[PDB]
């Protein structure tokens, strides 16, 4: 994807993180586990929810086919009616399919963006304090307990 | 000691399309296209459709003897007619401005039939003998129940001068017709007078019909023809008939009880004994989806129709193997 | 010592919509939808509209006695007619192919009325007595000024054989009519001859009209009817009339002075004493915006119409609180 | 936004920078103030100006309603005319509203992009010479006077 | 020692447009709009078009004497007619429901002409003398080859009673006409009987035509008029003619050999002696592009038409100077 | 462009790299030359190929003008027919031109993205091992021969 994180430098997702879309894995003497970043997850939920509604409502005004009948000597006007009703249904089918296509691409990229921003944010705190492993992970120079770890998660590290 | 950034995966199998890539597996998705219907014709918001079945709009309105199921019909939500209904125009002919009438019907939910000129009212003309074998009822030669095939009495057809004035509040659909016979001798046989006319007048109408004699093929075992005409009689307006033969006089006319908002959908299906908020000629729609792909022609609170086979939005992210 | 990267904020209150978020406050924006009009009917590029007011296109062209304001009209930019103009077809009837004529008018800016067959030209027929109480002028029974209600003279109506040939360069709109009386006795009273016709012919036209007697409701206190017909007479072509009664003869016909590019807009508004480059049935548009939402039907250099309530483009960036 | 800068790691904009969309704040012994980066501002102005024109002109060819009249027995063709004229006006209304919607999102992201690129560019010059504070700012190891500061702004630092 | 990341440049000159920037030079691009055609009218998939040239559809079907090139035509892929073909309706008049017929033709590839009522079959009427100077052939007064201008024999025109029944499997296009003379004396001169009619009947048709006398301009040196009518005779149906004058009787009628899928394109071009898979009124299209901008009206495997002057997609990246 | 690489911090492309869209230039005692990164080039080829096909096929359902004729007293219905056929051709012309416009912008940005991701990936391997020059290039602290260089290209450096 466009932002290099999702299935880029972060090779794959985490089956074990269940309470959010993005977050952290920590690993130390005391143990290991997953913590969802609530902030960015919530921002992402809002973004995607609004989008779906925007997509739906922008499509609520569409063409409605209406039944019209014509006799045996009104073939031209019957054909006209057919090609007009079909013409609009094709325009709207195209509009709908394309909007879904383009916005799916933008949604996937949005998630990628959210992962890269969260990563960069953690990278900006750690500074020279940890080795940037190159796979989404940072390896600490100093021992880092749970409350040290908690510190990284809430943006209060240093 | 290590901390990592990462993202959610799951066991999701749902796939979405993008411009650069098809079948991307995503953690979450939302289908927005309704692909299902029940396959029945149902009541629309409790209100039953007028299902003609075999009868056509012409057969119904004129009162085809085989169309007795519909002598008096409750208000409908929508109308259903087959592609080629057997019971139409039993006595062969034409229905003038038929489609413009059907168009008018699509904005009407209730007709109320009232008598305008009684059969008993015909002194100088025979009104009991205007029947045909092309329109049978219970094995006997009958005729369109709403009009009157008038005939000469004791070898005379005096000039008819008849007038009805719409006292009703409601608009009135008035139907009448003209008989086109096979030859000079039949004109004499039925109407006595050789050359005839039917003049019809309202505040707007200015009509004069003349019978067209021609030799033609038998349709329903008859070579004569009936041509039917109609008008909408405004409240306080009067309709004036004058004729010396070939007149198919109004007996009943339909009160325009109410508007509006119905359709005449073409369907081979029968009544389904169900209820819906959105009906198609193929079946009913019950769903909260914004789109559907069932049929273009719907009635009710309906999703927007599209010709797609599939509309799925990504909500979650690219699921990893 | 410190250096920072940053971006502009201001006191801007303007908001724009995106797919994922509504009402984003931005530093700068550009509205592209014109929401305002003045509410008047104005001249279009100096050129005044033909404002019929009470008169209809029929009332104007035929020369309704109450439509004298428009006996001779300057070239117009566009035409304005009310939804239901009182002064139309004073004497009840129909105008044949009325809409196809109005359509033709939407591509015409100037008519020039010229006399084709003078009133004084009628030797064997009375031309001063073809008037009615349905079309009054200054309290007295008058008639459509551009045609002639011809009547018998000394109990005879000889066959009319009249011909006009378009010497003009310009196409010619020729109007004429036929009177449909109430009964056999009125036919005699006015025209003497019991059965009549009006045959009209040009290089393309091949017409024969026959009066339709019927009994009908009084419209404007009259039960007789007038049916009006028209043609466009090509340059160097001649129009040939032959009639033995019920003829409403042309007196004046309109020269087709020029094309093209006008409209017949429906509006209850009166002249506004203003000037514009873009006019709608609701009022005039003066703006440099690419879009507007005033009315679909415009004339002139106009922005593109859309049904939006709001079209605002972000130009600057997300303004911070 | 997609690029993490605007209302991301740079918490908010600057009321005090008036002569441009993006630029610098400097702070030293000699004082402090704002300097607009003219280059990126100008590139952004061109981008947004062209866009607006592109949007406008791509919409100059649209449907124009024309008045047509029909008698009492031409109801079907009148209805056809109504549904055709209304159908096109809905297509174009949708086109217009969506284009504005999608492009507004792209404009906001464009500005975000321009801020991130300018930031990254300054980050690439400073190298290990200054501490990356994590909020858009860099704190110098050495004292940095106005002409040292001027040096960073014109890409000539080192 | 150094390693660098970088990207491809080349000598490419191709340019693409974006929303924010026009004429971006790119390393690679793909044009998707076909701008070229050959400028000829060609066979469509081997199958030759029916090129009328000077003749019109009316001139062809009725059998205008100057339209002999098309007495019998092979099946066509599509039809080509000029904007104003000289050889149309040689004898002046009208062709009733002409456009609805042309519409029907656009769904037909093969007509097969068969005789229904022979010239030799006319005992009591003259069938050799129904000719005119308005329709000449080789310097002599001729007439539409597919119909018969019937005239009185020894000062009598007996009532014609003629019937043809479609034994063929295939639908049958039956043409006939009526002569509208100039005056009372010409009616007598040609048909003897003063007042006449032509009654036509099938299973659906119920027609009666009456000659319209009028004085009118000479078109092609003739002031008389012919009005032509048509029907499609269903298999097993019969057509019944009855007339006492002014009858233009069928001689030949066209078998509806096949459907479907053709067009009647308007073009001033002549046959090009070429072959194509996609034809326009301006020339043929041979290309693998998804779009073209040649002409809206095409026939065959065609790219989608757009009004663009240029459609170019970027495939590679921004080329650097 | 949006991602800062193409004609951003990497001033221009390479006439001398012929076998791919993106790759490497190396320079050492043994010599110098260009090696295309096959992976990202191939991913880009697939992306752009699918897009073109998606664009084409989404346009295969369009309005087809059909010839209809009308007599001298059917002017309204002839006008209706003209405005309907023209109306659809304008809708589709707009759809086509806009799709090309928007997607061209997305393609250029895609390439920019691919260049930035490849750059960042190499930056993540080198770590503190080389000086980040700021122009797409990295200058090694240690001497780096061809097989050391080969190592960077296949993601196996350290
Ligand atoms: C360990 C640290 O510095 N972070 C603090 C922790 O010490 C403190 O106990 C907690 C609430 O008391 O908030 C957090
Ligand atoms: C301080 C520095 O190195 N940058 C130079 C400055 O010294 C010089 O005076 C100026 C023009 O002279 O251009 C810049
Ligand atoms: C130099 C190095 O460490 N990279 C190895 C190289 O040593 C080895 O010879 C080659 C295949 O043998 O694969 C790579």
């Amino acid at each position: 994807g466009l932002f290099g994180a999702i299935a880029g430098f972060i090779e794959g997702g985490w089956q074990g993180m269940v309470d959010g879309w993005y977050g952290y894995h920590h690993s130390n003497e005391q143990g290991s586990g997953y913590a969802a970043d609530k902030e960015s997850t919530q921002k992402a939920i809002d973004g995607v929810t609004n989008k779906v509604n925007s997509i739906i409502d922008k499509m609520n005004t569409q063409f409605e086919a209406v039944g019209r009948e014509f006799n045996n000597l009104e073939r031209r006007i019957e054909n006209l009616n057919k090609k007009m009703e079909d013409g609009f249904l094709d325009v709207w089918t195209y509009n709908a399919e394309l909007l879904v296509l383009m916005e799916n691409e933008r949604t996937l990229d949005f998630h990628d963006s959210n992962v890269k921003n969260l990563y960069d944010k953690v990278r900006l705190q750690l500074r020279d304090n940890a080795k940037e492993l190159g796979n989404g992970c940072f390896e600490f120079y100093h021992k880092c307990d749970n409350e040290c770890m908690e510190s990284v998660r809430n943006g209060t590290y240093d | 000691d290590q901390i990592c950034i990462g993202y959610h995966a799951n066991n999701s199998t749902e796939q979405v399309d993008t411009i650069m890539e098809k079948n991307v597996t995503v953690t979450h998705a939302q289908d927005i296209l309704e692909k299902k219907h029940n396959g029945k014709l149902c009541d629309l918001d409790g209100v039953k459709p007028l299902i003609l079945r075999d009868c056509s709009v012409a057969g119904w309105l004129l009162g085809n003897p085989m169309c007795d199921e519909f002598i008096n019909v409750p208000e409908w939500s929508y109308i259903v007619e087959k592609a080629n209904p057997v019971n139409d125009l039993c006595y062969p002919g034409d229905f003038n401005d038929y489609e413009e009438l059907k168009h008018l019907l699509s904005r009407i939910n209730h007709f109320e039939k009232i008598q305008i000129i009684p059969k008993s009212s015909w002194s100088s003309h025979e009104a009991s003998l205007g029947v045909s074998s092309a329109c049978p009822y219970q094995g006997k030669s009958s005729f369109f129940r709403n009009v009157v095939w008038l005939i000469k009495k004791n070898s005379t057809y005096p000039t008819i001068k008849r007038s009805y004035n719409n006292t009703n509040q409601e608009d009135l659909l008035v139907l009448w017709g003209i008989h086109h016979p096979n030859d000079a001798a039949e004109q004499t046989k039925l109407y006595q007078n050789p050359t005839t006319y039917i003049s019809v007048g309202t505040s707007t109408l200015n009509q004069r019909l003349v019978p067209r004699i021609a030799t033609r093929s038998k349709v329903n075992g008859q070579s004569g023809r009936m041509e039917f005409f109609w008008t909408i009689l405004k409240p306080n307006d009067a309709i004036n008939f004058e004729s010396n033969g070939n007149f198919i006089a109004p007996e009943y006319a339909y009160k325009i009880v109410k508007k509006g908002d119905s359709t005449i959908m073409k369907s081979e299906l029968e009544y389904g004994n169900c209820n819906t908020k959105c009906q198609t000629p193929m079946g009913a729609i019950n769903s909260s989806m914004p789109f559907h792909n069932i049929h273009p022609l719907t009635i009710g609170e309906c999703p927007k129709y599209v010709k797609s086979n599939r509309l799925v939005l990504a909500t979650g992210l690219r699921n990893s193997p």
